[PDB]
C-alpha cells in the first residue's frame, strides 16, 4: 500500500544525510575534536591568527592554556 | 601568482572589454559583459566587498543583463571583430609585459609595478564589516540620498510608462 | 517568544562585546609590540642590505612630519615570505 | 500626456537642475544630471512620432555618455583628494575629463554634433526648455571648478565653439537648427570669459535665456519651422515679424540692443588680462550670425513675401494661446543695453 | 465607513488586508510603550572601547572601576 | 597608484571606444555604457574599500540604482525605435539632417 | 625626510601572555574587572599620546599585570577554569551561554577562594 | 580559497558531465536521415507585454536594492530617522505598483 | 550659480559624506584622518589660491597616505636590492624573514 | 580533505536528485490510486539507474543550433548553479561559512534564469523561443517577493548569516511570527522553478531541442533547484533543534522536515490545474506584492514597536 514509497523516500533521506553528517565528521576531525572556528568579523580572525601564533606549532585549534604561562 | 590574484582577475576583465566591445553582435556582446561582470566582482570581493560583489550579482548580472539579454532575444532574433580583438589584446599585452619587465610603468598616471596587496591596512574592526556599517548608515544619515534616489525611482516608473506607452 | 528571545540574545550580544572590551588593551599591547617588532626587524635588515647603494637614508620616513604613522602592509611584510604574506593580506577575506 | 503627470515631470526637472546647483558633494551634482536627463526624456517625446525617438535616442547616447565621463571624473578626483567638495579639482585629468564631459552637456563643440538633430526633432517648448533650463545646470558646475579648468582647453573648446556654431547657421532654413547653432555660438561666447570674470558669463547667460526664450516664445506664438513659415507672418500678425526682427537682431549682438552688452562686456574683460587676439577673432566670427540673422530678417520683416488665400480666414481668429511673458520677454531682449552695469548684482 | 469598507472587504479582501496591515505599520510604533526602549538598548551596545578620562578633578558623576556605583548601568535591560 | 586601477581605466576606455565606434546596433551601444558603468563600480568600490572611508560604502550602490534606471530608460528608447524601423541599427536614424 | 625612531627590541623584550583565545575570553569579565587601572592608564596614554611608541612602559605594565592575574588564578582554581575554558573552547562562535554551569562553578571557585 | 576550490569543482564536474552527454552518444553509429513549429516560418512578432514586464521587474529590483540593508540598518542609533526612511522606501516601491497599476499598465500581464 | 541653501536654512545635506574626517559611523576611522584633518586645518578659510601654496606640505603627505607612492618606490627599491644580493650570492635572509621563528604575540 | 568535504556534498545531491523522480513517481502514483514503479527494481528502487542508462545511449537529436557556443553553457550554467546553491546551507554546519550566505542564495539564484533564456534562444524555433521568455518572465517577476520576503524575514534574524538562523529559531520555529510570509514563500518558491500549478513548459519546452542527454542534465539541475529551495525554506521556516555536542540530532531533523516538504511539492503538482499565464501574473503583481510590501512595512516596524531588535553578530 502506501509504505512502498518509504524505500526510496528513505535512500532520499541517507542521501541528503550524507553531506550534514560528512561535513561536521570533517570539522570535527580537522580541528582536534571541536568545531570550525566561525571567523565572521575581523575581531574573530585576529583571535584566531593569535591562537595561530601562540600554539607554536602553526595551528589555531590546538589550545594553550595555564600551563602555558608560569 | 596567488599574490597577484587582483591583478590577473583585473586582466581578465579588460579581456572580456575587448571580448565584447569590439562588437560581434549584442547578444554575444551580452555574454562577454555577464563574464566580465562575474570577474570584476570576483575583483570586488578580494578587497573585503562582499555585500558589493553580491550587489554586482544580485542587481547588475540579476536584474539589468538579465532585462538586456530579454530584450536582446526578442528584437534582433566579422573580419573587424576579430581584427579589433587582436588588436586591442596587443595592446594589453604589451602593457602586461612592460609592467613585468619595468614594474613601473605610465599610461596617463604614473603606476605602481608590485602585487595589488601592499596598499592594504593591517588592524582588525571589532564586531563588524566597516563596509556594511557604511552601507546601514543609509538609512540613518543619507536621508536626503534615499529621498532623491526614491523620488528618481518613482518617476523612473511614471517616464517607462509614458514612453513605452506609444500614445 | 521572538520578543523575548531577541531581548536575550541582545543582552548576551552586550556580554560579548564586554568580554571583548576587557581584553581589548592586552591585544592592543601585543599589537603594539608585534608592529614595532616588525619595524625594528625590516629597519635592520634594511641596514644590513642598502650599504651599496648611494645617497641611501636607511630608515627615511617619506613623510614630511613626524607623527606616528600607521603602518602599511607593504611596511610590514615587505621582506618576508609570500605564505606569510598571503595568509595576512588575503586570510580573513579567503577564510570559508 | 496627462497634465499632472506633465507637471510632476516638470518638477522632476527644475529638482534636478536645483539640485545641481545648491549640492556640495559631486555624487549629489551627478544625481542632479541623472534626474534632470530621466525627466527630460518625455518632454520630448510629448508627441510621439518617429523624429522625437530618434531625437531622444541621440539625446540619451551624449548626455549619458557625458555622465559617465563626469562620474569617472568625479572618481578620479576621488583618487587623488580621497574627498567629494565641489570645488576645484586636484588633477589634471580630472579637470580635462570633467571638462569634456560638461562640453557634452553644453553641446559645445567639437561635442556639439547632437544639438540641431535633438533641436530638430523635438517640438518648440520643448526645444525651448533644452536650449534655456538645460543650460543651467553645466555652467553652475563651469562656475564652481573654475580653479582647476585647463586655460589652453576651454579657449580652445571656445573658439571652435563660435567658429562651428557661426560657420553653420549661414545656410540653414529651419528654425530650430538655426537656435541650435545660436546655441553652440553663446556657449563659446560663456565659455571664453569664465575664467576671467565669471560674472560676465552669468550675464551672458541672462541675455542668452531671455533672448532664447523671446525667439520660441514668438515661435510657438505662429507655429512656424522653417524661414518661410515664419516670413509668412506679416498677413497673419504684422508685429510678430517687427519682433522676430528686432530679437534676431540682437541675438547677434547689433548695437545698440541688449545682445550686444554680453559680448561687449567679454571683450572688455579679456582685453583687460591682454587678450587682444582672441576675442578679435571671436568678434569676427560674430558677424557671420550677424549676416544670416540679417538674411532672415530679409525674409521675414523688412520684405513681404506674397500669400495665400487661405490667410484671409486666419485674419478672423485672433491667438488663443498663452504667450506667456512675451512683451516682458521682448522688452528686455532688446531694450536693455542703457541699463548695463545692473551686472554686477551677479557678483 | 461602514458599508463601502464591507464592499471591498468582499470584493478585493486582498488589498484591503495590504492597506490594514501597513496602516498598522505606520501608526503603530507611535502608540507602542516600547519604542523608548528600542532607542536605549542600541546605545547600550558597546561597539567601540570606553576610552577612559583623564581625571581632572571635578567628575563625581564618572566612576573610576567598572563595579563603581556612579555610572550609566543596565538594571532596565536585566530587568525589562 | 596601484595598477588594478590602470586596468580598471583601461577597462573603461576599451569600452569607451567601442562606444565611441558604432557598427550597427544600438543594443552594443548600451552595451558598451554599462559596461563603462560597470567599471566604474569596480574603481569607486576599489577606492572606496581601500580608503576605510565608511560614509562612502553606499555610494556605489547609488551608481548602481542611478545608471541601471538610466539602461532602462536607454532600453526603452531602443523598443521604440525597434518598434518605428523594426531593427536597432544606427542607420535607419538619418531623419533629423534635414 | 627624517629617520624616523624606532625602539630596540632589548626595549620590545617582555614576557608574553601566551594562552590562546578560548582562554582569555573565559576569564575576561574577571580581568576586567581586577586588571582595570594599568589597562585603562595604558589605553588612556594610547589615545592621547596617538603614538606606540611613546606607550611601550605601560604595555609593559600591562603585559605584566595579566601575568599576575593568570598567575593568582594559577595558584586556585586552575580545574574549574580548566572546565571552563574547554566548554568555551569547543564552540564554534565560542558562545558563552553554551557554558553556564562551568561559569557557575568557576565564578563559584574564585568568589570562594580570592 | 575553499570557495574558489568549490567553484571549480562544480563547474568541472558540470562541463565533464556536458562533454559526455553530448560525445558518449555519438559513439553510436545508428544511421543519418533527412531532416526537413506553430508558426512556420514567419519573422518573430516582438511583444510589447513581455518588454514592459521586463522593465517592472528592473524598476522593483532597484528599489529592492535601496530595500537590502535594512537588517543591518536597524541596529542604528538613529531609530526614527531610519524607520521613517525605511517605511518612505517602502511607500514609494507601493506607490509605483499603484501608478503601475491604476494607469493601466499590467496589461494582458495582470 | 552655488545656491548656498544648505548654510542658509542650515540644513544638513550632503556635508556629512563629504570628507573622510567627518562623523563616522560608530566612529571608525578612515585611513587617512590624520592627515587628511591637517590638511583641512591648515586650509579652512584661507582661501583655494593661499591653499595651493602654504598648505602644499601637508598635502603632499595627504596625498602621499592616500595612493602611497613613494612608500612604493622606497619598497622596490630594497626588494630589488634584496633579490639582487640574493641572486648573487651575497645575501643571506635572516630566520626571521624565513618562517621558522615563532612569531611574537 | 576538504575536497572530500566537496564531493561528499556533491555526490550525495546527485543521487538524492535520481531518488527524487523514484519518490515523484510512487508518491503521485499512490496519490493518483494506482502504484508507482515496482517493476524495475526491489520496490522501484533501480527505476532511475534504467531510466538514466536510457537516457545516455539515445540518439542525439542533433539541432542546427543558432549558436554553438550558448547550447554548450546553459547546462553548464544550470548544473553549476544549481549545484554552489548547497554550500552555504547550514545543515548543521554550512560547507563555505560565509556572512553572507542569504544573498549568496538570493544572487545565485537569480543568476540561474540565464540558462533558461540561453537555452530558449539557442533553439531555432521561434515558439521555443516565446516560451522561455515567458518562463524567464515568471521566474523573474517571482524574485521579486522571494528578495522581499526574504529581506522582511532577516528583519527578524538580524544579519544575512544562514547559520545565525538557527539560532534564531532556538525557542520557536519562524513559522509563527511570520505564516504569511512563509506561506507566500512557499508558493513564490514553488513558481520560481516552474513547477506544477505553474508549469508553463507542459502546455512548447525551452530545453525540448536538447537531445535526452543534455535534456537530463536541465532535468537534475531543476530537481537540485527543487530539493535546495525546500531545504533552504526548511532552514527558513522550521529550524531544528540543534545540539553543537551531537549534530546529528539536528541533521536527522531538517531531513525529515525537507522530505516531508519536497513531498508537499510532490502533492501540490498532483492537486491543483495548472495557471493561465495571465492568471499568475495577476497572482503575483495584484495579490502577493502589496501583501508583501505590507508585511515588510509591519516587519521593519514590529522590532521597534516591541523593542525585540536581533543582534546583528
Ligand atoms: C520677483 C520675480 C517675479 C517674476 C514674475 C512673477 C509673475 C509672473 C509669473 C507667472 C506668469 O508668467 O504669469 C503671467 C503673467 C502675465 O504675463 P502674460 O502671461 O504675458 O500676460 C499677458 C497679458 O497681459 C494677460 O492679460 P490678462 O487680460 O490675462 O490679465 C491682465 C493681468 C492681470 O494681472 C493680475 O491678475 C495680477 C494681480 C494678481 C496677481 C497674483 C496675486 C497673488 O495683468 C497682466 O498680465 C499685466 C502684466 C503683469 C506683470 C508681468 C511682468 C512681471 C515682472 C517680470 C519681471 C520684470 C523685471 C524687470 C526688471 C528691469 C530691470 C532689469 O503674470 C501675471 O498674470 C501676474 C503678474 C504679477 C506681477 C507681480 C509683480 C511683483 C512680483 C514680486
Ligand atoms: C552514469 C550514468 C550512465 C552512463 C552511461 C551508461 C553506462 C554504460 C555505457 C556503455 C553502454 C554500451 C555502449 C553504448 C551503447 C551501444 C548501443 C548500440 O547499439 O551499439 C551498437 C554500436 C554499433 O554497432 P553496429 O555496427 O550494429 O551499428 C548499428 C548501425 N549500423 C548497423 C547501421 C551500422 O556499437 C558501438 O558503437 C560500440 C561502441 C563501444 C561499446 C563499448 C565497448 C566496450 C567498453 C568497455
Ligand atoms: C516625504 C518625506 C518625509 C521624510 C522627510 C525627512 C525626515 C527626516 O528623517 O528628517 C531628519 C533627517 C535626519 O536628521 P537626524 O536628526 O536623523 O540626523 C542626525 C544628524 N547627523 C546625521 C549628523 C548624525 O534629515 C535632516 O535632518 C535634514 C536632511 C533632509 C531634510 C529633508 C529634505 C526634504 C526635501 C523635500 C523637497
Ligand atoms: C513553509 C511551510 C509551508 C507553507 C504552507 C503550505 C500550505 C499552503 C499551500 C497550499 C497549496 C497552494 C497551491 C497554490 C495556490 C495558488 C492560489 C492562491 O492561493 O492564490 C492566492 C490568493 C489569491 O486570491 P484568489 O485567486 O482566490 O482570488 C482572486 C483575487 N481577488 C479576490 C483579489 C480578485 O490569495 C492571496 O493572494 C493571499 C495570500 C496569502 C495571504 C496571507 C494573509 C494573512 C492574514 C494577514 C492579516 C489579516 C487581517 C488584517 C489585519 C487585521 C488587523 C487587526
Ligand atoms: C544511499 C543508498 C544508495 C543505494 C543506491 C542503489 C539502490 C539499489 C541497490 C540494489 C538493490 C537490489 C538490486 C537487486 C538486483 C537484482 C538481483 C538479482 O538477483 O538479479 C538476478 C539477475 C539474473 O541472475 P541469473 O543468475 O541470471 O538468474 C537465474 C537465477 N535462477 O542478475 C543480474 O541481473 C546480474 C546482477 C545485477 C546486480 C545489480 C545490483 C544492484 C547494483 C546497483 C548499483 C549501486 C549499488 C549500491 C550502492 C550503494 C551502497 C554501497
Ligand atoms: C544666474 C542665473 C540664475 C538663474 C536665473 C533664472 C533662470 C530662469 C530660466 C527660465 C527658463 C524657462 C524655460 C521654460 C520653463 C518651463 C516652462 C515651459 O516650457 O512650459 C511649456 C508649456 C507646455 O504647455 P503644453 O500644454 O504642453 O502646450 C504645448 C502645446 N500644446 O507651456 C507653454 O508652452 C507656454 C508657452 C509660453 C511659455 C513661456 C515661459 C517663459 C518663462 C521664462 C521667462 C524668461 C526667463 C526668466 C527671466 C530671466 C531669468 C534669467
Ligand atoms: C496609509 C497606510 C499605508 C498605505 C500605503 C501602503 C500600502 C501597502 C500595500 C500596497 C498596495 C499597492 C497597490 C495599491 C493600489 C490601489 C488602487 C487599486 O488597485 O484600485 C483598484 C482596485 C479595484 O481592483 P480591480 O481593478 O477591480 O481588480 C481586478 C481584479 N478583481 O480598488 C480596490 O481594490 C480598492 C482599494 C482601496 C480601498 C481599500 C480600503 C482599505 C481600508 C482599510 C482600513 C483603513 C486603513 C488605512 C489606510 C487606507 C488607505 C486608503
Ligand atoms: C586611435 C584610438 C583607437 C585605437 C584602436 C582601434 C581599434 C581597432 C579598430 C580600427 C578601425 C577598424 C574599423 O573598421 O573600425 C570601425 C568599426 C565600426 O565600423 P564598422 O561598420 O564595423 O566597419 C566599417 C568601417 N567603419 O569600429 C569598431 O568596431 C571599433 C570597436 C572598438 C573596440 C575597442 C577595443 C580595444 C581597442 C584598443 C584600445 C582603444
Ligand atoms: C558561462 C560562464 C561560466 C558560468 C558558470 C560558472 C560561473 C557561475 C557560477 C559561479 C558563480 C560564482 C560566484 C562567486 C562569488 C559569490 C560571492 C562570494 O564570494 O560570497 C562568499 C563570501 C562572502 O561572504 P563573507 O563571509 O562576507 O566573506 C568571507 C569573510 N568572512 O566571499 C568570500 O568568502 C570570498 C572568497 C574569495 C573570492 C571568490 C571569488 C570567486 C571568483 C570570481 C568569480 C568567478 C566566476 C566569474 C563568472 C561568473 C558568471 C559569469
Amino acid at each position: 500500500m502506501w509504505f512502498e514509497v518509504l524505500p526510496g523516500i528513505a535512500v532520499m533521506g541517507v542521501c541528503l544525510f550524507i553531506p550534514g553528517m560528512a561535513t561536521a565528521r570533517i570539522h570535527r576531525f580537522s580541528n582536534g575534536g571541536r568545531e570550525k572556528r566561525v571567523a565572521h568579523y575581523s575581531y574573530q580572525w585576529y583571535l584566531m591568527e593569535r591562537d595561530r601564533r601562540v600554539s607554536g606549532v602553526n595551528r589555531y585549534y590546538v589550545s594553550k592554556g595555564l600551563e602555558n604561562i608560569d | 601568482m596567488m599574490t597577484y590574484i587582483v591583478f590577473i582577475l583585473s586582466i581578465i576583465f579588460v579581456m572580456g572589454f575587448v571580448g565584447f566591445s569590439s562588437k560581434p553582435s549584442p547578444i554575444y556582446g551580452g555574454l562577454g559583459l555577464i563574464v566580465s561582470g562575474g570577474v570584476g566582482c570576483g575583483i570586488v570581493l578580494n578587497f573585503g566587498g562582499s555585500f558589493l560583489g553580491l550587489m554586482v550579482f544580485l542587481i547588475y548580472l540579476g536584474g539589468m543583463m538579465v532585462v538586456f539579454g530579454y530584450t536582446t532575444a526578442m528584437a534582433t532574433e566579422n573580419k573587424v571583430v576579430l581584427g579589433t580583438f587582436i588588436t586591442g589584446l596587443l595592446m594589453e599585452f604589451l602593457m602586461v609585459y612592460y609592467v613585468l619587465k619595468d614594474k613601473e610603468v605610465e599610461i596617463v598616471f604614473k603606476f605602481n609595478g608590485m602585487g595589488d596587496w601592499v596598499i592594504y591596512d593591517t588592524g582588525d574592526s571589532g564586531f563588524f564589516s566597516e563596509e556594511a556599517m557604511g552601507i546601514a548608515a543609509l538609512y540613518s544619515y543619507g536621508t536626503w540620498l534615499v529621498i532623491v534616489t526614491g523620488w528618481s525611482l518613482l518617476i523612473g516608473v511614471v517616464v517607462i510608462m509614458e514612453i513605452t506607452r506609444g500614445n | 517568544s521572538m520578543m523575548r528571545w531577541n531581548r536575550e540574545r541582545r543582552r548576551l550580544q552586550i556580554e560579548d562585546f564586554e568580554a571583548r572590551i576587557a581584553l581589548m588593551p592586552l591585544l592592543q599591547a601585543e599589537k603594539d609590540r608585534r608592529v614595532l617588532q616588525m619595524l625594528r626587524e625590516n629597519l635592520e635588515e634594511e641596514a644590513t642590505i642598502m650599504k651599496d647603494v648611494p645617497g641611501w637614508k636607511v630608515g627615511e620616513s617619506v613623510f614630511h612630519t613626524t607623527r606616528w604613522v600607521t603602518p602599511m602592509m607593504g611596511e610590514l611584510y615587505g621582506l618576508r615570505t609570500g605564505e606569510e604574506i598571503l595568509s595576512s593580506t588575503y586570510g580573513f577575506i579567503w577564510y570559508t | 500626456m496627462n497634465p499632472i503627470i506633465l507637471i510632476i515631470i516638470l518638477m522632476t526637472v527644475m529638482l534636478g537642475t536645483i539640485i545641481v546647483m545648491i549640492s556640495t558633494h559631486w555624487l549629489l551634482i551627478w544625481i542632479g544630471f541623472e534626474m534632470n536627463m530621466l525627466a527630460i526624456i518625455p518632454i520630448m517625446m510629448k508627441k510621439h512620432n518617429p523624429r522625437a525617438t530618434e531625437a531622444s535616442t541621440k539625446y540619451f547616447l551624449t548626455q549619458s555618455t557625458a555622465s559617465m565621463l563626469l562620474m569617472m571624473a568625479i572618481i578620479i578626483n576621488l583618487m587623488f583628494s580621497g574627498q567629494w567638495t565641489v570645488m576645484k579639482l586636484f588633477n589634471p585629468m580630472a579637470s580635462m575629463l570633467m571638462t569634456m564631459a560638461l562640453a557634452m552637456k553644453l553641446g559645445m563643440a567639437p561635442f556639439h554634433f547632437w544639438v540641431p538633430e535633438v533641436t530638430q526633432g523635438i517640438p518648440l517648448s520643448s526645444g525651448l526648455i533644452l536650449l534655456t533650463w538645460q543650460k543651467l545646470a553645466p555652467m553652475s558646475v563651469l562656475y564652481q571648478i573654475l580653479p582647476s579648468i585647463n586655460l589652453d582647453l576651454i579657449l580652445t573648446l571656445s573658439i571652435l565653439s563660435i567658429t562651428i556654431g557661426g560657420w553653420g547657421g549661414l545656410n540653414q532654413t529651419q528654425l530650430r537648427k538655426i537656435m541650435a547653432y545660436s546655441s553652440i555660438a553663446h556657449m563659446g561666447w560663456m565659455t571664453a570669459v569664465l575664467l576671467y570674470n565669471p560674472t560676465m558669463t552669468l550675464l551672458n547667460l541672462i541675455i542668452y535665456i531671455i533672448m532664447t526664450s523671446t525667439m520660441f516664445t514668438l515661435f510657438m506664438a505662429n507655429s512656424t519651422t522653417t524661414t518661410l513659415s515664419l516670413s509668412h507672418t506679416w498677413n497673419k500678425a504684422p508685429i510678430m515679424t517687427i519682433l522676430v526682427l528686432i530679437t534676431l537682431l540682437s541675438m547677434g549682438g547689433l548695437p545698440p540692443l541688449s545682445g550686444f552688452m554680453p559680448k561687449w562686456m567679454i571683450i572688455q574683460e579679456m582685453t583687460k588680462n591682454d587678450s587682444i587676439i582672441l576675442p578679435t577673432l571671436m568678434a569676427i566670427t560674430a558677424l557671420l550670425n550677424l549676416y544670416f540673422y540679417m538674411r532672415l530678417t530679409y525674409s521675414t520683416a523688412l520684405t513681404m513675401f506674397p500669400s495665400t488665400n487661405n490667410m484671409k480666414m486666419k485674419w478672423q481668429f485672433p491667438t488663443t494661446k498663452r504667450m506667456t511673458l512675451l512683451p516682458t520677454m521682448t522688452v528686455l531682449s532688446t531694450m536693455l543695453l542703457p541699463l548695463t552695469p545692473i551686472l554686477s548684482i551677479l557678483e | 465607513v461602514a458599508a463601502f469598507l464591507k464592499n471591498v472587504w468582499a470584493k478585493e479582501p486582498v488589498l484591503v488586508a495590504s492597506f490594514a496591515i501597513a496602516g498598522l505599520a505606520v501608526i503603530l510604533p507611535t502608540l507602542s510603550p516600547y519604542t523608548k526602549y528600542s532607542l536605549m538598548i542600541n546605545r547600550a551596545t558597546p561597539y567601540n572601547y570606553p576610552v577612559p578620562l583623564r581625571d581632572d578633578g571635578n567628575m563625581p558623576d564618572v566612576p573610576s572601576h567598572p563595579q563603581d556605583p556612579q555610572g550609566p548601568s543596565l538594571e532596565w535591560l536585566k530587568r525589562l | 597608484m596601484s595598477l588594478v586601477y590602470m586596468n580598471i581605466m583601461m577597462a573603461f576606455t576599451v569600452s569607451l571606444t567601442g562606444l565611441l565606434m558604432y557598427r550597427s546596433h544600438l543594443m552594443s551601444s548600451l552595451l558598451c555604457l554599462e559596461g563603462m558603468m560597470l567599471s566604474l563600480f569596480i574603481l569607486a568600490t576599489l577606492m572606496i574599500l581601500n580608503s576605510h572611508f565608511t560614509l562612502a560604502s553606499m555610494m556605489p550602490i547609488i551608481l548602481l540604482v542611478f545608471a541601471a534606471c538610466e539602461a532602462a530608460l536607454g532600453l526603452s528608447l531602443l523598443v521604440m525605435v525597434s518598434n518605428t524601423y523594426g531593427t536597432d541599427y544606427v542607420q535607419n536614424l538619418n531623419l533629423l539632417q534635414c | 625626510p627624517g629617520i624616523v625612531e624606532l625602539p630596540s627590541l632589548e626595549d620590545l623584550k617582555v614576557q608574553e601572555v601566551k594562552v590562546s583565545s578560548s582562554v582569555l575570553k573565559a576569564a575576561a569579565h574577571h580581568y576586567g574587572a581586577q586588571c582595570d587601572k594599568p589597562n585603562k592608564e595604558f589605553m588612556l596614554c594610547r589615545w592621547e599620546e596617538k603614538d606606540p611608541r611613546r606607550c611601550l612602559e605601560e604595555g609593559k605594565l600591562v603585559n605584566q599585570c595579566a601575568l599576575e592575574f593568570f598567575r593568582q588564578i594559577k595558584r586556585h582554581c586552575a580545574e574549574p577554569f580548566t572546565e571552563y575554558w574547554t566548554c568555551i573552547d569547543y564552540s564554534g562562535l565560542q558562545l558563552f551561554r553554551r557554558c553556564r554551569k562551568e561559569q557557575a562553578q568557576f565564578d563559584k571557585c574564585v568568589l570562594d577562594k580570592l | 580559497m575553499n570557495l574558489m576550490i568549490t567553484l571549480l569543482t562544480n563547474f568541472t564536474l558540470a562541463t565533464l558531465l556536458v562533454t559526455i552527454a553530448f560525445w558518449l552518444p555519438q559513439l553510436n553509429v545508428y544511421s543519418e536521415k533527412t531532416s526537413p513549429d506553430p508558426m512556420g516560418s514567419a519573422r518573430l512578432p516582438f511583444s510589447m507585454k513581455f518588454f514592459l514586464v521586463a522593465i517592472t521587474f528592473l524598476l522593483f529590483d532597484l528599489e529592492i536594492a535601496l530595500l537590502l540593508p535594512l537588517p543591518w540598518a536597524s541596529q542604528t542609533t538613529n531609530l526614527n530617522t531610519m524607520l521613517t526612511m525605511a517605511l518612505l522606501l517602502i511607500f514609494l516601491l507601493a506607490v509605483s505598483l499603484a501608478y503601475e497599476w491604476t494607469q493601466k499598465g499590467l496589461e494582458w500581464t495582470e | 550659480p552655488f545656491f548656498d541653501v544648505q548654510k542658509k536654512l542650515g540644513v544638513d545635506l550632503d556635508h556629512w559624506m563629504t570628507i573622510q574626517s567627518a562623523e563616522q559611523p560608530h566612529r571608525i576611522p578612515a585611513r587617512c584622518h590624520a592627515f587628511e584633518k591637517e590638511w583641512i586645518e591648515c586650509a579652512h578659510g584661507i582661501g583655494s589660491i593661499r591653499a595651493e601654496k602654504e598648505c602644499k606640505i601637508e598635502f603632499e603627505d595627504f596625498r602621499e597616505c592616500l595612493l602611497r607612492q613613494k612608500t612604493m618606490k622606497r619598497l622596490n627599491a630594497i626588494k630589488r636590492q634584496r633579490d639582487k644580493l640574493i641572486k648573487e650570492g651575497k645575501y643571506t635572509p635572516p630566520p626571521h624573514h624565513s618562517g621558522q621563528e615563532d612569531l611574537r604575540p | 580533505m576538504f575536497m572530500i568535504n566537496v564531493l561528499t556534498l556533491i555526490i550525495p545531491i546527485l543521487l538524492a536528485v535520481a531518488f527524487l523522480t523514484l519518490v515523484e513517481r510512487k508518491v503521485l502514483g499512490y496519490m493518483q490510486f494506482r502504484k508507482g514503479p515496482n517493476v524495475v527494481g526491489p520496490y522501484g528502487l533501480l527505476q532511475p539507474i534504467a531510466d538514466a542508462i536510457k537516457l545516455f545511449i539515445k540518439e542525439p537529436l542533433r539541432p542546427a543550433t543558432s549558436s554553438i557556443s550558448m547550447f554548450i553553457l546553459a547546462p553548464i550554467l544550470a548544473l553549476t548553479l544549481a549545484l554552489t546553491m548547497w554550500i552555504p546551507l547550514p545543515m548543521p554546519y554550512p560547507l563555505i561559512n560565509m556572512n553572507l550566505g542569504v544573498l549568496f542564495m538570493l544572487a545565485m539564484s537569480s543568476l540561474a534564469v540565464y540558462s533558461i533564456l540561453w537555452s530558449g534562444w539557442a533553439s531555432n524555433s521561434k515558439y521555443a523561443l516565446i516560451g522561455a521568455l515567458r518562463a524567464v518572465a515568471q521566474t523573474i517577476s517571482y524574485e521579486v517577493t522571494l528578495a522581499i520576503i526574504l529581506l522582511s524575514v532577516l528583519l527578524m534574524n538580524g544579519s544575512f548569516t544562514l547559520s545565525t538562523l538557527i539560532i534564531t529559531q532556538e525557542q520557536v520555529w519562524l513559522i509563527f511570527p511570520a505564516w504569511p510570509l512563509a506561506m507566500m514563500w512557499f508558493i513564490s518558491t514553488l513558481a520560481e522553478t516552474n513547477r506544477a500549478p505553474f508549469d508553463l513548459t507542459e502546455g512548447s519546452g525551452f530545453n525540448v531541442e536538447y537531445a535526452a542527454g543534455p535534456f537530463a542534465l536541465f532535468f537534475m539541475a531543476e530537481y537540485a533547484n527543487i530539493i535546495m529551495m525546500n531545504i533552504f525554506t526548511t532552514t527558513l521556516f522550521l529550524g531544528a533543534f540543534h545540539n553543537p555536542y551531537m549534530p546529528e540530532l539536528y541533521t536527522i531533523n531538517f531531513t525529515i522536515k525537507s522530505l516531508l516538504l519536497s513531498i508537499t511539492f510532490l502533492w501540490i503538482r498532483a492537486s491543483y490545474p495548472r495557471f493561465r499565464y495571465d492568471q499568475l501574473m495577476h497572482l503575483l503583481w495584484k495579490n502577493f506584492l502589496p501583501l508583501t510590501l505590507a508585511l515588510c512595512m509591519w516587519h521593519v516596524s514590529l522590532p521597534i514597536l516591541l523593542s525585540s531588535i536581533p543582534p546583528q553578530t
